[PDB]
Parts: C-alpha cells; structure tokens; sequence
RNA sequence: CAUUGGUGAGCAGCGAAGGAUUUGGUGGAUUACUAGCUAAUAGCAAUCUAUUUCAAAGAAUUCAAACUUGGGGGAAUGCCUUGUUGA
C-alpha cells in the first residue's frame, strides 16, 4: 500500500542504527525543539488508539487497509488506507494480452 | 613558545599519611569571598538566635 | 552501432583491474581513485561508498591514475584527462603516437611519460590556474641514459627536479631548464617499482628479483638494502604514522611488511589477492594513518589496519599483526548466468566462473554483497558428506527465482555445472538453503524453475526426467517423464494450472499441474535450448538450433509468432514486462530486439564483446547484460 | 562506544593521581612489606630512611646500585611526583626505573632489595605505571613468596592475563600457568625485548636464564603439533639464541644450546639455516664449559635433517672454522666417551670435508671410522669422494692403508661403487 | 656535500607572501623574496616538521666466521621448514593425504 | 584466560602532507 | 561535571577520575542543568518541566512550576534555583525549603539569554530586544535596562569580580560592559558570524563561541582603548589586542563553554560530544578552601553542607 | 504393559588430511551512491595572520507578549489591576 518511514507498519526490518542502548532514536521526542508554541503542546491523551485527532496519539500512524471494494466498471478496485482512498486500475492498457493468435 | 600551567601536584594538597589532618590553603583575595556584609549579617542574625 | 532503444547506464560489479589505484586527500579525508577499463571510479576511504564515476567512457583503457586534490588526472592512450567530479573540464593532447605509460604531478607542472622513452612537460599558464595546460617542453631519455621508464616520481624539496626511475637507474631533470642534473650508478637488477620516502632525498625501488633497495639522491648511493626470497615487488609504501614500516607488495599475493628501525619483518600477509590476476598490483599506507589500503588485479580492493600495542611500556616491538577492515567485492572472472531479485530492480543476483554468487545492487553501489556458502547444518543429524579443504561450489548455469515467499523458505534454486544435484538459496538470509535437490536419474541438471507460489522446484535432468520438488522440506513429490534427450527449460504458469517443457528432440510437452495428465505435446523441427516464459500473458518464447526464434502461446497450444534474422546460436533472451518485446543476443555479436505484434526486429545492436545473458528488469526500465571479457553487468536504459 | 566505556578510560590515565584523601588511602596503603593498616600511616620520609639505608648495603654487595642514590634513591627526590612533570622526563623516570629492575633482579632473594624496592614502588609508583618491567624481571621467581607479594599489589596488563586467577590467591602461581604465559605469541615478544635489553647491560644471572629456556622449551614443546604455530615461532626464539650466542657469557651460550637442540628435533629445519646455526655457535666458542654443550648441538643438529644434500661437504668458511675451535685429536677423545651419543650422520658430512679441503691428515680418517659403527649409506657415500680423491690426489700410500679397512669390512660395498664407477682391476691396478 | 650541484638552482627568486601556506616559510616580515638555494634549505626544515627524521635513515646504514650469520638467513627466507627437498624420508605425525 | 585480543573501533586522525604543489618556483 | 544530551543523555560524571554518578536516558528534549548546592544534586530543564534529581538518578521533585526552562542557573548563597524559559516570567525556587520565593513578569517575551552576576546575585537576562535586564527578588521591575546590542542577545557572561559584563547580539556584534558604572567599554563589530556564546575566567580571560570556533582574548575587560579585542593586528601593532588563543573544531557546532572554575580548561559542548581545550592563562590557581575545596573528602562536603 | 520422564552404556546408518554446542570484538549492510574544511561567486587542505579593518546597510506595537495553571475553598503579608494621598 505505501513506503513511509513516517507511517508505522511499513518496514519489516527497523535501520539498527537508530537503535541506541537506551531506545529507538525515533521514539524521542523532538517536539520541544520546535520553534512555534503550537508544536511543542503535546496534549495526547495516554492510550488514545484510532481516537478523534491525529495530535492526540503520541504516535505515528499506523498503515491499515481498512475496507476494500471492486469498481462496478472497469477492473479498477479501491481500498480506503491511512494515507487516502487508493484506486487501481488497468486504464493503461500497455500490455500484450492476445487471444487466439495464427 | 614558553607555556606554563595551573599544576596542583596532588602531594601538598592531599596529605601522605592517613592520620595526618588535610591541609586547608586559604586566599584572601574579597573576590573569591563576595558577600562580606550580607554574611557576617546572618550570622549575627544566626548568633542572636 | 547506435541503439533506438537502449543507452548505457554503468557497469555494475566491478572495483579495480589491475592499474595502480592513487589516492587523494581532501582536507583530514582521503578518497581513493580506482579504474575499470574505459571508465573510472571514485571510493571514499572512510566507508566505501561509491562517489563519483566519469561521465563519459574513454576511448581506451585508462593506463596510469593520479589525483591531485580535486582533480584526478587520467591518462588513456595518447591523451591526459583532467577530470573534477567525474566531469572532463580540459582534455590534454599529447603530441606523438606512443602511448603513455606513466604520469606525474608537482608545482606548475604536469609530467607524462610515453611509452618510447618521451617525457612530455606541461606548465599552468598562470599561477592561478589549477590544472597545468600549455605544453611546456619535451624531454627524451636516450637508451644510453637509462633504460626503459619504470615510473615518474617528484620528491620532496626539489626546485622543479623530476626523480624518473628507469630499469637501469635513476634521473633528475630540471623542467626549467629541461637539463638532466644528475644520473645515478647502474642497478645489477631490472626495476619495477618506485615510491618516495617520508624522509627527505630517499626514494625507494623494487627490482624483479626480491630486492627493496633505498636510494639516496643527495649522496648518490644505496642506504639500506632489503632481501626478499623468490618474489617480484609490485608495490611500496611507507607508514607515516611516527613509527617506521614498509610495506612490500609482492605479484605472488604476497604482501609483506618491514620495521626498518628494528630491522625485521613483522607480518606478512598471504594472498590478499590472487597471484594469478596480478597479486597485490598497488598498496598504500593513508597519511598518518594506520590504514593500508590494497587493491590487486582480481576485481577487489580491500583496507588493512593496524591495531594498538597490547604492551603498555614495550610498544614498537609488540607489534599486533594486521587485521582486515572493510572492502569491495566484485567478479574476478566474468559472469555466468545472472537473474534480477525483486519487482523495484533492487537486487541482481549474479553466478560468474569464479564459482562465486554475488547479489549485486543497481541502487546502492556499496550494499552489494557475496552470497555465503556456508552449509545448514543437517535436520537428520548424520553429518554432511563433503571435502574439509572448504572449496567453492561449481559454477552456476541455471538460476531461478520466484520471489513470493521470501524470508520463510528458499526461493532461489541453482544449477551448478556438471553436478547431478542442484542446490537452494535463501534470498533474505544471503545463503546457501539447507535442501539440496537431486534428480533421481543420474542426469545432470541443465534447467530449473519455481512455481509463482514458491512451493514447488522443477529440475529438469539431462535425461528427461522432471522432478518436482517441494520447497518447505525438500521432500520429492512428482516425477515426470515426456522426454528423452535433455529437457533444456521448465516453467509453471501464474495460475499454477499448466506447465510446459521443452527438450533437445524437440518435444514441447504441455502439462497439467493440478491432475498429472499430459495436455498436449507439440513438436518443433530444430532441438531446443532454452525457453523463457511470460507468466502475465501465457506467451513463451523457444530458442531453436535453427537460429530463429519460435513463440508459442500457452493455452491455445500453437506457434504464434517466427522470428528469423539471427546468424549464428542465441546465447539468452528475455520478454519485456508487459510482453511487448523479446531482446535476444547470439554469437553473431548482435543484440537484437523482437516486436511481437508485427513479428520482426526494430532495433539491432552491434557489440563487439559478445552478450552472454540479457535479462529486463520486471519494472519497465533497466536492461542488463552480461559480456564474455569483463567482469561487470552492462546496464542499459531504456529510452522506450 | 558508550559513555561508560570511555569514562573510564579516563581512569586509567589518572590511576595514581591522587585526588580524594580516599583515592590516596587505597593507593599508598599498597605495597610489598608493610600491611594495609601500617602502611598508610607513614610518610615518605619514613620509607626513604629505610630504603636509603638499605640501598647502601646493596651497594655493598655490588657497586652498580651506588649510581642510583644519586638520582632515584637521592634525598632531593622525594618532592618529585610523576604526574607533575612532562612528557620527556617520565621516559627518563621509566628509563632508570628500567634499568634499575635489571639490576635488582639479580639480588631479589635478599632481604634488602625487597626494602629498597618498596620506596621505587612507593614513591614512583611502579606498581602501576611499568609493570611490565617490573614483572618481567621478576617472572622467574613464581614459586617465592616475594612474587605472592608482587601480584597482591599489580593491576595486570593485558598481556600477562594468564596470572590474572592468582592475583591475592593463597597458593603460589603453578608452573604450568607459566607456560600458558609463555604459548602466547605476543607475550614472547616481550620476552625477547626483555633479554635483548638484558643481555645489552650483561647481567642475565644463572636462575634467571634457566626458567627463560625452560619456558622456552616448553613453548616448542607444547606446540609440536601445530606446523603453522611452529612456523611462526622461530622469527621469536631464533632471534634469541642468535642474540643470545653473540654474548661474552658462557652461562648465555649454553641456554642458546637448550633451546636450538629442542627446536630442531621439533621441526626439521632448512640446510641453509642449520649450516647458519652451526657458524653462529663456532664463533663465539670461548670457554671450557661452553664447548662441551656446543658439541653435542652439531652432533644433534646435523640428524635432525635428512633429504637431498643431507650428508654434504661443509664450506669452506665453516670446516676450518670447525677445525680452529674443534681439535681433531679433540673430536677423537669425544667419540671414545662411553656416553657416546649419536654422532653419526654429521661425521660423515665431517669425513668428506677433510677428504676435500685438507687431505694431509687422513692418519684421523682411518681413526674416526673404528669409533664410530656407521650407517650402510653413508660408508658407500664416503667412498665414492675417496675414490675420486684416489685418481686426483697425487698418490700415497696412507690412502690404500683406508681401502684397506673396506676390504676388511663391506668388500662387495667397495665392489659396487666401483661398478657403478670406472672398473675393478683399475683401483688395485692404482696401487 | 652532496653528488651532484644544480646550476641554474641557485638564479631563481622565489616571492614566498603569495601563497596561503608558504608564509610560515619567512624568517623575519621584512623579507619577501628569496633566492633558491635559501628556499630550499627553508622548505627542508618544515619538511622536517611534518615528518621527522626516524632512526634508521641517519644513524644507521648497510654500506672466523661472523656472528649475525643466523640472523641474516633468517631474513632471507620466509619458510623454514624443509619441503623443498623432496627427501625420500617419511616425516612423523603429519601424513599428507588425498582420498580419491 | 588467554589475552584477550579484541579489535578497537578505528577512527581516522588528521594528519598533513608535504604539498608538492609549492615545490615549483617561477623563472628569474 | 554535568551534561545533557538535547535528546536525552544527563551524565553527572565525576570528571578527574574515571567514576560515573549517574546516566539518565530521558526521552524528552532537555536543554540545560546545573548543580544546585553539591555535586549531590541537580536539576536538569526538560521538554516542559524542571525536574530535581539526586547522585543517583533518583528524581526529587517534578516542579509543576517553572514551565518552560531554556536557561536554567543556580546561585549559591541563597540556595535559590532560577529559571527562565519561554515563557517570559522569571522563577526563583528557594531549593531548602522548597518554597518558590518570588516570580517575575519580564514583561520582555522569552528569554534569550540568562547569567548570574557571582558578585553581586542579581542576574541578567536577554531578550529579543537586545536589553539585557537586571532583576531581583524583591523588586518586581527589572532594576535596570541595557541596551546592549540590536536584534537578539545570544549569550552572555559576566566576570568574577563583578566589574565587567560581555554581550553577543545577534547582529554579528559584541559588547563588554561596565556594570559598576552602566557604561559600555568597547564594542566587537562586524566579527564574521554571530558569537553564539560567551564565559569569563577567573583571572579576566575573555571567551567566544562562532559556532564552529572557539577564541580568547587576555586583558580585554580592562578600560583603555588598547584593551579593545580585534582579530588581527596590521603591522604587528601592540596597542591593537590580536586574539589569545584561538581554536576551531572540524565539523561541530558549539552549544555552551564554560571554564573549569581551578583548574585552566574551558569545557566546550559540541554536536558530537564534549573536548576541553587547554588554556594557561584560564583558571585560577589559589583558590580559597574554606570556601570551594577541589579536594574535598565525604565527611569535608556533609559538614559544609549542612554549615 | 505404557512412558509423550531424567541419566548412561552400545550398534546400524551418515561419514575427503575431524564434529557439535555457546560466546567476546571489529567490519559491510539494514531508504537511492554528486567528496573534507572555512569568514564560501573564493581560499585552504603545511594556516590564516603583520590586509581583517574602515565604509555602507541595519532600532514598530512611541514600554504587544504565560495561547502553556490538576479540583474545591482562602489569600494576612506579597504580586497584579483599578481608584486615591503627596511631592
């Protein structure tokens, strides 16, 4: 469905380097660095899973395909991800598919 | 290039024997000691007490 | 021989060959320069990585390297390159036909050295200028000076006088004027190799027999002197740590190290590099630094460091022996069969004569790396039969790879040459799989392929028998017998319904996979070398003995499309990603490129160095191939 | 790495300097005599008056250590601490302390090294510092408790982690554990710039150059498997006894003896290096006692060889060398020994020499053959030179008194090397 | 003195101030240019500063029987074992083998 | 236990060279 | 010694010999500590809250006040912690009792920049303004306003004595102040890139922070127009003040430097970790030890804690 | 009689100058490769200093500023806010 670092449940094998022996580097939070006031608020409720805001994880978010249907017409099928509605589709037709060929 | 620097020696300031008292170098340079009246204020206000 | 279609990218897999790598220093950093053949290569010392390669081939082989901080000055056959950053800013012509064997660096000055004893001076035209570009002047060595030129070496402190080393002595020529100022004694041996020393007026020499001779040049005369059994020196370097060391690289592999404060050897490295390619072709010890970096004739190049004395008040005695750090690998013999890993062109697997597979990477040039063989030990617990001097396994004629199930079993299943078995590879682990797959018929194994699910291993034997093996266990399932000559291609289809063969009679048998019943059996007139599926499409393509190519669609079970036009055996082939094309190279130094639909070729590409294998990527854009000479995998890009 | 790891190497930088009155308390309570209670109680001036009326007696049994209350054991050098002072003066601070390890070595049974000592550990903190120097010259006594002592006190270097389980232990470190030391490659790297510093000052005293050979046979020994372990061994020991025969000590030569004799019949070295040993050991060949040992090594070197050119003509340079330091009537008084060890291969590479070079004393030739029962080959082998030297040599009778002896015993062995060269009615025909 | 004397070494003025790095080379602010033989002497001392002078190139140089005989063999050969021979004798413990 | 040989992270050290690039002097 | 990783590394080490107190691994940013009253105890400035924590790692208190902590500095004959962060106001947190003394508006926005005066206890603090502002507990106004330099104030120091302060705008400019007399001495102008930070010795040795560069400068607090620190002299002119000792590192960029207060050393914290360079002329070397011992054993330390 | 339990003796079988378990340390990966440094249209990289300064440009809420506080009740003295007395 998607390769992001930013989203969660993409890489099946985590970079070692970020691994220091005190934690992952990408579970430190940089958010009092930020410049703004607006960034460093975190008022992410404790264990807020899937909840109303997307301020309110203290998490990335997490990939998920959630429901999935065919198109009617044309071969073309979407799934509703964590990044927006994908659609896949043959519109191309750049492909040799014959059918019966002397 | 002459260079000279700070060296404690560590055998006049830390005594060789273990029965012997530490030895105490003092400097009475009022630079090193800042507050003169506001002090000798507490501990009077300490001795009255 | 201008393509439509295709344009060449780089080669892949390929680090040095044999010319004297030469290393430049930028700021506390140090890049090492190497060569491949008609273009050259950048690696950082630091880790590796890949920085800069040329932007255009040369004509000729790149003979002589050197590197002056940003400018890395190349010299191919009767021209200088000064090139930044892979870019050719000034092109520099020399004024004869002799090619020109070696090359120099210092001051305002550039110093090249043709092969007929010519040495061509070129000044900067101004101080500020940085690279040296109008010619200066030329200098000769008669053949009563000196001998034939061994190397040009500028030393240190010496008012524009150019130590060149011959094979009988050494020179010194004042560019200035253009003067020789002085000329050593004659040398009893030939010499080979030269290198400067740290110290001043020194420059060191190695001669054909075993011997390292310092040279003074302010005396005149031979300081030390270092006897070598039965070794021709090929490369010297001195450690410029604070602690005195020479490095001797020998051409048998060897290489050796010296303490010429304590007058012995202190470790010394065997075959760090084959002796047959060249042995250990240039190393050097990085600027005050305990690093040596080796780099010989047979595709690699590697670092070597020195740990710390474990003695605390000894030191310079204790000497801890040398130690490997990092490197690169590449095929020291050209390649084989090679095949793509995965749908992104992320991984080339690649099995060459050197009896050694190496998962190179067309996208990071430094995350290439040499598959292990390092044998599973077994589920039944009877130990492994198998000789104890570990050798490599044979070399590799037949690969196949369905990357569905990946990191949970075996996916690559490999032929070796001449071995009535065919061994396994985990993908994701980098190893040889635990299950080796036998044949059953004492035949020997010409043709393998994998199911699209990654459950099931074909092994065609060379005496008809099709053993289907399962990829979990290794256990035996099926066993079909249609042929009777070698079957020379098996695939399955992405339905996992039908599969095909085909064999040197001619028979191509039409299978079913989910009943065992024969479908259909077809037969061409030529025998049949191999077969390259489209698993998207149902269309497979056959290579024929009568040098045209037959294309066979798989349901209707009947010759689409004939394709004449080739001259000579068509060595590999492979269909586009959607189908659309076939790209076959042949014997007859051709690489051509078939169109489906109007059935005839659209593109022919005249390659002098003959194409083993061509293989597209499963993404629409790159197409790699594999010649007879060269180590590397041409990469093509695909205009279309 | 990690922040532990670093942040505590700076701990070994500063391991003597004393910062708390508690870092001092664990550093100055350590030494060789006293214990940790009396120890920490008592100044420097106390210890220098022990030790400064020790070194004077140990001035009195050899006068080397008078140099040394000038400089070290002097009344101006107690102010001194190693950390204050620069770079290039602790190589001098190590460089007397190192030479002066060499010289109290020697007298290290007697109490009053185990005094003066104590103030260099003490007040210069060799305990820490150069313990190398200090534990290589006192590595023989290992059974003493004086040696209990020394490990009770030291911080090991990494180089000696075979003693590391008998620090502060009850029982003296065993004699095996000794060799564990000693089979490591770089530990006897060491142990060559030890001797070859030690030999340069010429005292190496008699139980000291004892345990360094019997370590050093030990270390062939246990390695009599291993070809390659072997193979990189002699660039160490053979260094030695190279370094080791250029002494004017002929207690140093007879060590160099033990350990050639044991590695030769270990591993079967080279011709070139055995005919390389052979010179080393004639040239410097001085004393009576030296001469005996240095014997017995050519007569067992030359059988640990065997292959193509085994019983060869010496050169030149090496026989007359042979023949200035070995008398001919003296290698005959060395066959009648009733030991009588096996001097059989090199006799007849001896025989040939004098067959070739000399000629004018072939009266000894026919003498060293009834001594010495020989091999079936090598008879034949020195025939054949006899033979040649019977139609070059202008002739003489003492040389038809030799064949004589092979008429008397192996006739058909005289027969068929003169059938295999020129004919048999031609020699008798000759004289 | 040396071997062998440069001419034409001795004409050349050298100006030291353009440079960046050459301006270390100058004994005095006052001196700007210096003939060729004073440069080079100069140009040898900060040599000297980058890489001092070891132990071996000065001191030291190569230009009955000895004693060093067994150290000069020594360094002569690499391998001390004697597979050269060919010996016809059988060495113990070490059996070279080949199962065919 | 033997001694323990365990290789050390190396890092590289800055150091200088000689330039040979001063070594040229303009004509008189 | 004291550092804080700005991700999450605080390691109160003992720094002359090799033992190591306490590492806490927080992973929430952190951007400064300080001691308070030991080598015992100190007090780190994490992501929102100041917390208090003990030798071993312990925590102490999670001060609910003191919201946001840039600058974070203690003052030592008051026992008396004081924060200034984001946020505008200045907090004084009496750390005997535990009892917030007094809590200041500085009316200013938020603190750039905040060192104590040793002489005098009052500090200054700096804004986005460039007016370094004195305050102090009792009066709630700024005692007095200096408009050191245009744009903001980068860092600031002040010397031992109490006589003579150093600014650094950022307005690539540098000031060295009179604080007994309000006056400036002399203003650096045009030094090429901001200094980012500043610290005093104690014998009057001026420190400067480019980033990338560290540099130093002797008798540069002095009145006279030839004390005036310049990069460079033409001429070799003596009245001009060339540098002391400069240094630059490879590829760092410098967060704070400060002085070893007995020995002579500036610790200098780097992107990739911590040097201390060398410098003769730095510390003092007679200290007084009634009142600081360097050498100070644990029953020496407990009774002047208490005392 | 059954062990799907522990120990320990043997055999078939697998078996190229050995085999198995466990672990320290370093290197190469773990995302897609355009070189180091600084005051950066250039210089260094053996060094920026006896060109490193001058000139230029550059000053808003006429003195906006806690979007940041666990909840009840209080706040004498503080502080804030407004009002006022006096100079």
């Amino acid at each position: 469905v998607s390769r992001n670092m930013a989203l969660n449940g993409t890489l099946e094998f985590l970079n070692s380097k970020k691994m220091t022996e005190a934690g992952s580097l990408d579970l430190i939070d940089d958010a009092g660095e930020n410049s703004d006031l607006e960034d460093r608020i975190d008022n992410s409720l404790p264990g807020s899973q899937r909840g109303g805001d997307l301020s309110t994880r203290k998490m990335r978010p997490e990939v998920r395909v959630t429901s999935v249907q065919f198109s009617p017409t044309a071969n073309a099928f979407a799934a509703a991800s964590t990044e927006g509605l994908l659609i896949y589709s043959t519109n191309d037709t750049i492909l040799f598919d014959p059918f019966d060929l002397d | 290039m002459k260079i000279k620097t700070i060296k404690r020696s560590a055998d006049d300031y830390v005594p060789v024997k273990s029965t012997q008292e530490s030895q105490m170098p003092r400097n009475l340079n009022p630079e090193l000691h800042p507050f003169e009246r506001a002090r000798e204020y507490t501990k009077a206000l300490n001795a009255t007490k | 021989k201008n393509s439509k279609i295709f344009s060449p990218f780089r080669i892949i897999g390929n680090v040095s060959n044999g010319v004297p790598f030469a290393t430049g220093t930028l700021g506390s950093t140090f890049y090492i320069v190497t060569c491949v053949g008609k273009t050259f290569q950048i690696y950082d010392a630091n880790t590796l990585h890949l920085l800069f390669v040329s932007e255009k081939e040369t004509p000729s082989s790149i003979v002589a390297l050197s590197a002056h901080f940003h400018y890395v000055y190349a010299a191919y056959e009767n021209k200088v390159g000064i090139y930044k950053r892979g870019i050719e800013e000034h092109l520099l012509e020399l004024e004869t036909d002799a090619n020109v064997e070696h090359l120099c660096i210092f001051g305002d000055y550039l110093c090249a050295s043709t092969d007929d004893n010519s040495i061509f001076i070129y000044k900067k035209s101004d101080p500020q200028d940085k690279y040296p570009s109008e010619f200066y002047t030329k200098l000769t060595v008669t053949e009563i000076q000196g001998g034939e030129i061994v190397s040009l070496q500028h030393l240190a402190t010496y008012l524009n006088k150019l130590t060149v080393v011959t094979k009988s002595n050494v020179l010194l020529f004042n560019v200035r004027t253009g003067k020789l100022v002085f000329t050593s004694n004659e040398f009893p041996d030939q010499i080979t190799t030269a290198e400067p020393a740290p110290v001043l007026d020194i420059i060191a020499l190695g001669t054909v027999t075993g011997e390292v001779i310092m040279f003074n040049m302010r005396k005149g005369k031979r300081i030390r002197t270092i006897k070598i059994p039965q070794s021709r020196i090929s490369s010297l370097s001195f450690r410029t740590d604070g602690s005195s060391h020479l490095s001797v690289g020998t051409s048998s592999g060897d290489l050796i190290f010296y303490d010429l404060d304590r007058r012995s050897r202190i470790h010394v490295l065997k075959n760090i590099h084959r002796e047959s390619y060249g042995g250990v072709t240039q190393a050097t010890f990085l600027n005050g630094q305990p690093i040596i970096v080796t780099s010989g004739g047979d595709n690699s190049l590697k670092e070597y460091v020195f740990d710390p004395s474990l003695s605390q008040g000894s030191g310079d005695v204790v000497v801890q022996p040398p130690r490997y750090l990092r490197s690169r690998g590449g095929h020291s013999q050209p390649p084989s069969y090679i095949a793509f890993a995965d749908s992104q062109s992320h991984f080339m697997l690649s099995a060459s004569k050197d009896r050694s597979l190496w998962s190179f990477s067309l996208r990071k040039d430094a995350q290439s790396q040499e598959m292990s063989q390092r044998l599973h030990k077994k589920q039944d617990g009877g130990r492994v039969g198998g000789s104890t001097i570990k050798s490599k396994f044979p070399e590799i004629v037949a690969l196949a790879i369905e990357n569905a199930r990946i990191g949970e079993w075996e996916n690559i299943i490999t032929a070796h040459k001449d071995e009535k078995f065919a061994r396994t590879w985990d993908m994701r682990n980098k190893r040889v799989g635990r299950w080796t797959f036998d044949t059953t018929d004492d035949g020997f194994v010409k043709s393998v392929a994998m199911s699209q699910c990654g459950n099931f291993g074909f092994i065609g034997s060379s005496n008809g028998s099709i053993t289907i093996y399962n990829m979990q266990s290794g256990i035996l399932r099926k066993k079909y017998k249609l042929h009777k000559r070698a079957v020379t291609g098996i695939s399955l289809d992405g339905m996992n319904r039908k599969m095909v063969s085909c064999g040197l009679d001619g028979i191509v048998g039409f299978y079913d996979f989910n009943k065992s019943t024969l479908l259909g059996k077809l037969k061409l007139d030529a025998p049949i070398t191999a077969m390259v599926y489209h698993r998207s499409s149902d269309l497979f393509a056959l290579a024929l003995d009568d040098l045209s190519i037959v294309v066979i669609d798989a349901v209707t079970q009947r010759v689409v499309r004939q394709l004449w036009g080739h001259s000579n055996r068509i060595t590999a082939f492979d269909f586009s990603p959607e189908g659309r094309w076939i790209v076959s190279a042949s014997l007859d130094s051709t690489i051509r490129t078939w169109d489906l639909p109007t059935g005839g070729c659209i593109d022919g590409i005249i390659v002098d160095n003959v194409a083993t294998n061509v293989k597209f990527s499963p993404n629409g854009d790159l197409l790699a191939t594999t010649h007879v000479t060269g180590n590397g995998i041409c990469i093509w890009t695909n205009r279309a | 790495s990690s922040l532990s790891d670093q942040l505590a190497q700076v701990a070994s930088n500063n391991a003597t300097v004393a910062l708390d009155r508690k870092r001092r308390q664990k550093l100055h309570s350590a030494s060789l005599i006293y214990n940790s209670k009396t120890a920490a109680t008592q100044d420097y001036d106390f210890i220098f008056e022990n030790a400064s009326k020790a070194l004077e007696e140990l001035s009195q049994i050899e006068p080397k250590f008078a140099i040394f209350s000038r400089t070290l054991f002097s009344e101006s050098s107690i102010s001194l601490d190693r950390n204050v002072q620069t770079k290039e003066e602790i190589k001098d601070l190590d460089n007397a302390i190192n030479a002066y390890l060499l010289l109290a070595s020697s007298k290290w049974y007697l109490a009053p090294t185990l005094h003066a000592t104590e103030w260099l550990v003490r007040r210069f903190q060799i305990h820490v510092k150069n313990t190398e120097m200090l534990l290589l010259s006192t590595l023989n006594y290992y059974q003493t408790p004086v040696f209990k002592r020394i490990l009770s006190i030291i911080k090991l270097p990494p180089l000696f982690n075979c003693l590391s389980n008998f620090v502060r232990s009850e029982k003296p470190p065993t004699a095996l554990t000794m060799i564990k030391l000693f089979n490591d490659m770089d530990f006897l790297k060491l142990y060559t710039s030890y001797l070859d510093q030690c030999i340069k000052h010429n005292a190496t005293y008699t139980n000291q150059l004892l345990f360094t050979t019997c370590c050093f046979i030990n270390v062939v020994a246990f390695n009599s498997n291993n070809d390659e372990k072997l193979n990189q061994l002699v660039p160490i020991l053979l260094e030695i006894s190279a370094k080791l025969l250029a002494s004017k000590s002929k207690d140093c030569q007879i060590a160099a003896h033990t350990i050639l004799v044991v590695f030769a019949t270990a591993l079967p070295l080279k011709k070139t290096i055995i005919l390389a040993a052979m010179e080393t050991i004639l040239s410097n060949l001085d004393a009576k006692e030296a001469k005996h040992s240095a014997l017995l090594t050519i007569c067992k070197l030359f059988q640990t060889l065997k292959g193509q050119g085994n019983v060869d003509q010496l050169p030149s340079k090496i026989f007359k060398l042979f023949d200035s330091k070995f008398d001919t009537v003296s290698i005959l008084t060395f066959l009648d020994k009733e030991d009588k060890p096996v001097c059989d291969k090199f006799i007849t590479s001896y025989t040939r020499s004098i067959a070739r070079y000399d000629r004018s004393k072939l009266n000894i030739i026919l003498s060293l053959l009834k001594k010495i029962r020989l091999e079936r080959y090598e008879v034949r082998l020195i025939i054949t030179d006899l033979i040649y030297l019977s139609e070059i040599l202008e002739d003489k009778s003492q040389l038809v008194e030799l064949f004589e002896y092979f008429i008397s015993i192996n006739e058909d062995l005289v027969l068929k090397c003169l059938k295999s060269l020129g004919l048999t009615g031609x020699x008798x025909x000759x004289x | 003195e040396a071997a062998w004397i440069d001419s034409d070494d001795e004409k050349i003025k050298v100006p030291i101030l353009v440079t960046n790095k050459t301006k270390k080379l100058r004994t005095s602010y006052n001196e700007s240019k210096i003939n060729g033989v004073h440069y080079i002497n100069r140009l040898r001392s900060q040599f000297e500063k980058i890489y001092p002078r070891p132990k071996w190139v000065d001191d030291e140089s190569d230009s009955n029987g000895d004693i060093n005989a067994l150290t000069k063999i020594l360094s002569t050969t690499y391998n001390y074992k004697d597979t050269l021979s060919n010996s016809k004798l059988l060495p113990p413990k070490k059996l070279d083998i080949v199962r065919l | 236990p033997k001694v323990v040989r365990e290789a050390k992270k190396v890092e590289m050290t800055e150091a200088r060279a000689y330039n040979a690039d001063a070594d040229t002097a303009k004509a008189a | 010694l004291l550092i804080t990783g700005r991700k999450g590394h605080v390691a109160s080490m003992d720094w002359r010999k090799g033992q190591l107190r306490a590492e806490l691994f927080l992973n929430e940013t952190c951007h400064s500590a300080t001691y308070l009253q030991n080598e015992q105890y100190f007090a780190v400035a994490q992501k929102k809250y100041t917390f208090i924590y003990d030798h071993e790692g312990t925590e102490l208190h999670r001060l609910k006040q003191h919201i946001e902590a840039r600058h974070l500095d203690f003052l030592p004959y008051h026992y008396l912690l004081v924060t200034a962060g984001e946020t505008g106001w200045l907090k004084y947190h009496d750390v005997s009792t535990g009892q917030l003394v007094s809590e200041l508006r500085t009316k200013a926005g938020p603190t750039m920049a905040m060192a104590q005066n040793p002489w005098n206890a009052v500090m200054h603090l700096g804004h986005s303004n460039g007016t370094v502002s004195l305050w102090s507990p009792s009066m709630p106004e700024p005692l007095v306003k200096l408009l050191s330099a245009r744009g903001p104030v980068n860092s600031i120091a002040i010397d031992r004595s109490g006589y003579y302060m150093a600014t650094t705008g950022a307005d690539r400019s540098m000031k060295i102040w009179d604080i007994r007399n309000f006056k400036q001495l002399h203003s650096v102008e045009s030094l090429p890139t901001p200094g980012t930070n500043v610290s005093i010795s104690d014998t009057g040795l001026l420190a400067l922070s480019r980033g990338p560069h560290v540099t130093l400068w002797k008798d540069a607090l002095k009145l006279s127009g030839d004390s005036k620190p310049c990069f460079g002299s033409m001429g070799g002119n003596p009245h001009r003040n060339t540098p002391y000792m400069s240094h630059l590192f490879a590829g760092n960029k410098v967060e704070n430097l400060g002085f070893v207060p007995f020995e002579d050393l500036l610790g200098v914290g780097h992107q990739t970790g911590i040097t201390n360079l060398i410098v003769p002329g730095a510390g003092e070397a007679n200290y007084d030890a009634l009142e600081l011992n360097p050498f100070e054993t644990k029953k020496q330390r407990q009774e002047q804690e208490v005392r």
